[PDB]
């Protein structure tokens, strides 16, 4: 990597990391996907 | 009486004096690769992917367009009728931008199938392609115009099957785009069709833009609530939420169009 | 020499002669 | 919070995943990366972006930058070109 | 081919045929069978152009109501026929031929004469809008192959120094004796008439009885 | 466009007139595929006897049996079509 | 052979020269037995025109009277009509531009005398817009003859009834077709229809119609008054009677000149037009019948004549029967090639096979008079070429398919140098 | 690049993938601009194929070198788009030398 | 627009339920015979799997686009 650096494309990570499973860092599994059936919410004020 | 016999590969069907070669096809079972033929919309001729060739011809006849004659032979896959699709195939897909991934009538296309099943498996055109302005003709379908191979049957549809009167072509060349010549909206019901019959992905619904793709979605047929002539609909699901709903041919209710509020 | 609207209102004067309409 | 707000609501429990651990997320958003790239002013009608890199790059593509008020966006990239 | 509608060339731009013009659009539409006063189309269309070159958006829509017709059947027909101006166009309009026929007679050289001579590059007009310049298709009179159209006018059979002779004639006083401006009368053969060089025939020559 | 030699679709083909006219009581259907592929079909009775003429027969000796499967047509109304493919 | 006499000849007011009004008419006599020849009926007359053998005379030479007696089938209750192509836009032609000129009125009475022939109710002349001026000629003439009453109701002297109507044109090469003229008529945008509902069946406002080039309306009074051997003794064997010839460029007196047709063409630039500008040796190649035709080379040339069955045993067409000229002087790479962009910007794009093909051809010319493109391209729009000649709704793509296969069939190894000239310069 | 993610959810990764690893569903961005809301690999039922490095378009789903990700939970197994958009930053500098060294190959 | 796959027959079970699973988001299914699509070349043979499997069955008739008539001359008829 010394004799022909990478390409720097300005996203790319400066301090990479190594397994963090263990540690508090780790990837917990999540959907990204928002809510899709909105429902309806009870008027709030007494009839 | 009335019943003319035409063979399409030497099966002797019998037509009834009128029908067209490529309706003579359907009946013995071939289907001769169309576009901007759709049975419910004019006959106009414009894509020309449908050259056959009756026997003993010097020149290919167009399917869509013409009347069957007593004794004709199609000869549908005859060599020349291939390459009567192979040498067209070059042409709409030489100005055709190729954005099949934004494409959303990925596979729901009826010229790349046509492609991968009539077609060449290359190009030729080494030149450059054209680029037709975008046109914002309502909040439902949105218009990627570039996609467009000039088939006349949205302007038929719009004219013929609802009475809008308002898509036409402009211009001539290669740069004769289908679009309204000043930007008023679409706005009829049965408008949504268009989506449907636009076998290109060039206006397709803006509301299920990038949600989906064809072979994941359920289809489960159903019928429409919204209104009371109850027309046929197909509900497409994935993973359990509706994504789109789209007409399925009743030919006494619903004969392939829906309203523009039940989809 | 001729004026732009030769062709039109020519045509007008030969209306009159213009047979009778289907 | 993520790309697209999706934010665990104040009362969900699949915020106890996140308990003693790390929602991953990343900073650099691409909805404002683009952004920054400025609009390139091409001096054709029609012009192509190949993705950059040609084969390294995306689907080749011609955009219409004929409409004088708005700008040409690469359905890939998300590159602006304007005339 | 679209048509974003500006301050100048939109439908404040109110149109309507002077009163005269309406005559003459009635005739038209007397010519084609009844029930058919769409056919009319194209010939009001142009009687528009002749009341004002632009032929604006308004215009168009102008026409379709005259016939009665499907406003973008009065779009279709403009943006499809090359006649019509759809812009602003400069008082004399001149149009040079460059098809083959004229090309391998030299027409190149007269556009580019024009070009200088006008100061305007082909496809713009003059800052006084008095000439536009626009390399038109075969205009017929390909015989007299260097040719251009001046507005309705055909100035035939041209060598570059005639337009420019001709152009001045435009540019100070009118009417510079449009039509070929070389010896040749029409078509016939340049040097000599290779025929008819005798006087015509007469009435019943030759004839089959009855 | 695969090579295909004529030879085999013949020389198999006739195989399968001998087989059908040795074995007509059981023999419904012999086809040579395009692939240059024999297939005799018999009815369900004759598996014992087709068989074994093809394993001891002087002019046809199928000594090992490649495979044994069914395909499960659900339409056909005798679902499986239990195929035996013989070297 | 060749040779017609000036006394033999049709169009005596061609080159002006008497006056191309009524009076000059008159002294010619054109207006002779029209009364006599309607009178005789429509069958006589398109008998006469069967006899003639006289051919399309307009783009594709069908036999005339065949064509027009389509229409002599009996009225369904719809008016029958009469329709006269004056559009004129096959580059090289201003063959017509005369006899509109400077013969208004051969053309009238050709109008009423076919008018008979078809039993036509009425007959408008889609005369190009772009020839306003000459518009302004012709209804001149319409109007004088229906004030001698020699059209209208009691069209001269007879019962028959016809109306004679201008129609302008818009700039349109296209509207010229047979279908496309038509719609135009109807005011629809100028975009041909499929042949499977023939002119004569659906005619202009759904009523029979017909259509022919304006020298074939022309000749057929002089025709019926000569009769039909007369003129047909004058062509050879099929190709019939005497066409006018527009020789254009690359020849020392251009000039439209009507003459025997299968008349040899290493003559007729020879005998009248003019000497081949450079000498005959300086004939690159020349262009039959106008752009839609096929460019012979020089050698082929003199050995055949203009006749529309000699060019077809040629591979080339007598069209319209303009002769262009491209002497040794000329890029026919570039020549050929604006004619290609002569029909990009004048196609309808109605099919695909010409929209896109016609582009694309023009892509691979512009680059091939440049020289950037390979000479393995060059047997690629051949194989383009054909794809949009059997492939198109009307015959323009036919038309832009035959100069292109010209150009590789006779000067293949021209186009290979110009590919090797850019390859060597790098 | 420029910092907008390659992926335009054309979907065929997940339409070619061998084992239905690959979830994508998808909406237009506010940008207007095609992207996935969710692209979810499970690698624990992923054969590791690289058919979806084949198929992808726009080449944004590639087989990246790393082979030690290892991991105590099943959980962690399974990627979002963040992880694996995340696990794109970290590896693009030897992606990209990678793509560029066998491109020509494919 | 193409007809290739309005041809052979196919049964389906009834749909069921399919819930949004928690830890990752995908659609949970708990019916295994719901993707089970098969497909039967006639409609006798198609009732007869219902029956001999005891599958309750509901079969629909086919619906065939019904003959159209076309021509292009239609459309430029003088009165339409
Ligand atoms: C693209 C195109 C342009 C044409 N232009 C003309 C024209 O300018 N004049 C003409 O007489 N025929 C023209 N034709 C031929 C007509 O369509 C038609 O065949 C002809 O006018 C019939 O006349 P005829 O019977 O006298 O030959 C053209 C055909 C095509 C395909
Ligand atoms: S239409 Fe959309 S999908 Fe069909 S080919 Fe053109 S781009 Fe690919
Ligand atoms: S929009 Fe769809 S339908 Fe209308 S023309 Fe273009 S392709 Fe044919
Ligand atoms: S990953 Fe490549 S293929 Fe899968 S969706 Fe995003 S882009 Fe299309
Ligand atoms: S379907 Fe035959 S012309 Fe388009
Ligand atoms: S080409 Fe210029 S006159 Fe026909
Ligand atoms: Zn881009």
């Amino acid at each position: 990597p010394t004799t022909n650096p990478p390409t720097a494309r300005k996203f790319i990570w400066t301090n990479h990391k190594f397994n963090v499973s263990a540690t508090p860092e780790q990837y917990v599994p999540y959907s990204t996907t928002r809510k899709k059936i909105h429902e309806w919410v009870p008027p709030s004020t007494p009839y | 009486s009335n019943l003319i016999e035409v063979f399409v590969d030497g099966q002797s069907v019998m037509v009834e004096p009128g029908t067209t070669v490529l309706q003579a096809c359907e009946k013995v079972g071939m289907q001769i690769p169309r576009f901007c033929y759709h049975e419910r919309l004019s006959v106009a001729g414009n894509c020309r992917m449908c050259l056959v060739e009756i026997e003993k011809a010097p020149k290919v006849v167009a399917a869509c367009a013409m009347p069957v004659m007593k004794g004709w032979n199609i000869l549908t896959n005859s060599e020349k009728s291939k390459k009567a699709r192979e040498g067209v195939m070059e042409f709409l897909l030489a100005n055709h931008p190729l954005d099949c991934p934004i494409c959303d009538q990925g596979g729901e296309c009826d010229l790349q199938d046509q492609s991968m099943m009539f077609g060449s498996d290359r190009s030729r055109f080494l030149e450059g392609k054209r680029a037709v302005e975008d046109k914002n003709i309502g909040p439902l379908v949105k218009t990627i115009m570039t996609r467009c191979i000039q088939c006349t049957r949205c302007i038929r549809f719009a004219s013929e099957i609802a009475g809008v009167d308002d898509l036409g072509t402009t211009g001539r060349g290669n740069d004769m785009q289908v679009g309204t010549y000043i930007e008023k909206m679409f706005m009829s019901e049965l408008s949504g069709n268009v989506i449907d019959i636009c076998p290109v992905g060039a206006l397709t619904s803006k509301p299920y833009a990038f949600t989906a793709r064809p072979w994941e979605t359920r289809k489960t047929e159903s019928i429409d609530v919204m209104d009371a002539v109850g027309s046929n609909i197909v509900v497409s699901t994935r993973t359990g939420e509706v994504m789109r709903i789209l007409p399925r041919m009743h030919e006494d209710i619903n004969e392939e169009w829906i309203s523009d509020k039940t989809r | 020499d001729y004026n732009t609207y030769t062709f039109l209102d020519l045509n007008l004067d030969l209306s009159k002669f213009r047979l009778p309409q289907p | 919070i993520t790309h697209t707000g999706q934010v665990y609501d104040e009362k969900d429990y699949r915020r106890v995943r996140f308990v003693d651990r790390q929602k991953e997320v990343n900073e650099n958003f691409a909805i404002d990366l683009i952004a920054q790239q400025p609009v390139n002013e091409v001096e054709h009608r029609i012009i192509a972006c190949d993705g950059g890199g040609g084969a390294l790059g995306h689907p080749k593509v011609y955009i219409n930058l004929d409409k004088e008020t708005k700008t040409g966006t690469c359905g890939y990239c998300g590159l602006q070109f304007k005339q | 081919f679209v048509h974003r509608d500006t301050p100048e060339n939109n439908p404040d731009t109110p149109f309507d045929f002077t009163p005269e013009n309406y005559k003459r659009i009635e005739a038209i539409v007397k010519n084609y069978p009844e029930g058919h006063q769409a056919a009319a189309v194209l010939p009001v269309l142009d009687l528009a152009q002749r009341q004002n070159g632009w032929l604006p958006i308004s215009a168009m829509n102008k026409v379709a109501e005259v016939l009665q017709v499907p406003p973008m059947r009065v779009y279709e027909v403009a943006t499809f026929y090359t006649m019509y101006n759809r812009k602003p166009v400069g008082k004399y309009h001149i149009q040079v031929c460059t098809t083959t026929p004229c090309m391998l007679r030299d027409s190149d050289s007269i556009l580019e004469t024009l070009q200088r001579k006008l100061g305007i590059k082909v496809g713009e007009t003059t800052p006084d809008k008095l000439f536009t310049l626009i390399e038109v298709e075969c205009l017929g009179a390909c015989v007299n192959a260097p040719m251009v159209q001046i507005n309705d006018n055909y100035y035939e059979d041209l060598t570059p120094k005639d337009i420019e002779e001709i152009i001045d004639e435009l540019k100070a006083g009118k009417v510079p004796k449009p039509g070929p401006r070389s010896g040749r009368f029409c078509c016939e053969p340049a040097g000599g008439l290779t025929s008819l060089t005798e006087p015509p025939k007469g009435p019943g020559f030759g004839v089959q009885a009855g | 466009v695969r090579p295909r030699s004529d030879v085999t679709h013949k020389q198999l083909s006739a195989f399968g007139e001998y087989v059908a006219e040795i074995l007509p009581k059981y023999v419904q259907q012999v086809q040579v595929s395009c692939l240059d592929e024999l297939e005799i079909c018999i009815h369900p009775d004759g598996v014992i006897p087709t068989l074994t003429f093809l394993r001891d027969h002087t002019n046809a000796q199928f000594k090992s049996l490649a495979d044994l499967t069914a395909v499960d047509v659900p339409t056909r109304q005798n679902r499986f079509e239990i195929v035996y493919n013989l070297l | 052979f060749g040779s017609l006499k000036d006394e033999d000849r049709i169009f005596t007011n061609l080159y002006g020269r008497h006056d191309w009004r009524l009076k000059g008419a008159l002294r010619r006599g054109d207006w002779y037995k029209t009364k006599e020849i309607l009178l005789k009926g429509p069958d006589w007359i398109l008998g006469e025109m069967k006899t003639s053998g006289l051919r399309g005379r307009g783009g594709a030479g069908f036999p005339t009277g065949l064509k027009w007696s389509f229409m002599n089938k009996p009225s369904d209750g719809r008016p029958k009509y009469l329709v006269v192509n004056a559009d004129e836009g096959e580059p090289g032609t201003c063959k017509d531009r005369e006899i509109m000129r400077h013969d208004p009125h051969k053309l009238v009475e050709g109008c009423l005398v076919g008018g008979r022939a078809m039993g036509a109710r009425a007959a408008y002349i889609y005369i190009r817009g772009e020839f306003y001026n000459e518009a302004s000629n012709l209804q001149v003439a319409i109007r004088e003859a229906y004030e001698a009453g020699l059209i209208g109701k009691n069209a001269c002297g007879s019962d028959y009834d016809f109306d004679v109507f201008v129609v302008r044109g818009a700039g349109a090469y296209i509207c010229g077709e047979e279908t496309a003229l038509i719609e135009s008529i109807e005011g629809k945008q100028g975009k041909p229809r499929l042949k499977p509902p023939f002119p004569a069946d659906v005619g202009v406002f759904g009523c029979p119609t017909t259509v022919a080039n304006v020298e074939t309306v022309a000749v057929s009074p002089t025709i019926c008054r000569r009769g039909g051997t007369w003129f047909a003794g004058f062509g050879r064997e099929r190709n019939s009677g005497t066409k006018l010839f527009n020789i254009s460029g690359h020849v020392n007196h251009p000039c439209t000149v009507e003459e025997e047709m299968s008349v040899p063409l290493k003559e007729l630039i020879e005998k009248h037009a003019g000497g081949v500008t450079g000498g005959w040796d300086n004939l690159l190649a020349v262009i039959p019948g106008g752009s839609s035709t096929p460019l012979i080379p020089k050698s082929v040339c003199e050995t055949v004549l203009m006749d529309f069955d000699a060019l077809v045993q040629a591979q080339t067409g007598l069209g319209t029967a303009a002769v262009i000229v491209m002497d040794r002087s000329t890029d026919i790479v570039k020549a050929i090639a604006r004619l290609i962009e002569f029909y990009k910007h004048e196609s309808c794009g109605q099919c695909t096979p010409c929209r896109e093909g016609v582009d694309w051809m023009n892509k691979v010319m512009a680059r091939f008079v440049k020289g950037d493109a390979r000479p393995a391209e060059i047997d690629s729009l051949w194989e383009i070429s054909k794809q949009i000649e059997g492939h198109t709704i009307c015959a323009l793509g036919d038309g832009a398919a035959w100069p292109v296969q010209g150009l590789i069939r006779h000067f293949r190894p021209e186009l290979e140098d110009r590919m090797q000239r850019f390859a060597q310069q790098h | 690049p420029s910092g907008e993610e390659r992926c335009i959810a054309c979907k065929l990764c997940e339409a070619i993938c061998p084992a239905q690893a690959i979830t994508i569903e998808a909406e237009p961005r506010a940008d207007g601009s095609r992207r996935t809301t969710r692209y979810d690999i499970d690698m624990t039922k992923c054969i590791y194929c690289g058919f979806c490095q084949e198929a992808c378009p726009v080449d944004a789903i590639v087989e990246g070198p790393n082979f030690e990700f290892s991991t105590e939970t099943h959980e962690e197994l399974l990627y979002n788009k963040e992880k694996l958009l995340n696990n794109g930053d970290k590896w693009e500098a030897e992606i990209a030398a990678n793509i560029q060294a066998d491109y020509l190959y494919r | 627009s193409g007809v290739n796959n309005t041809k052979k027959w196919k049964m389906e079970f009834d749909t069921r339920e399919r819930w949004e699973n928690p830890l990752m988001g995908w659609a949970s299914t708990a019916d295994p015979l719901s993707n089970m699509v098969l497909t039967f070349s006639a409609k006798e043979d198609a009732i007869a799997f219902a029956e001999k499997n005891g599958w309750s069955y509901d079969v629909e008739e086919k619906k065939v686009p019904k003959p159209k008539s076309k021509s292009y001359g239609a459309n430029f008829s003088w009165n339409k």
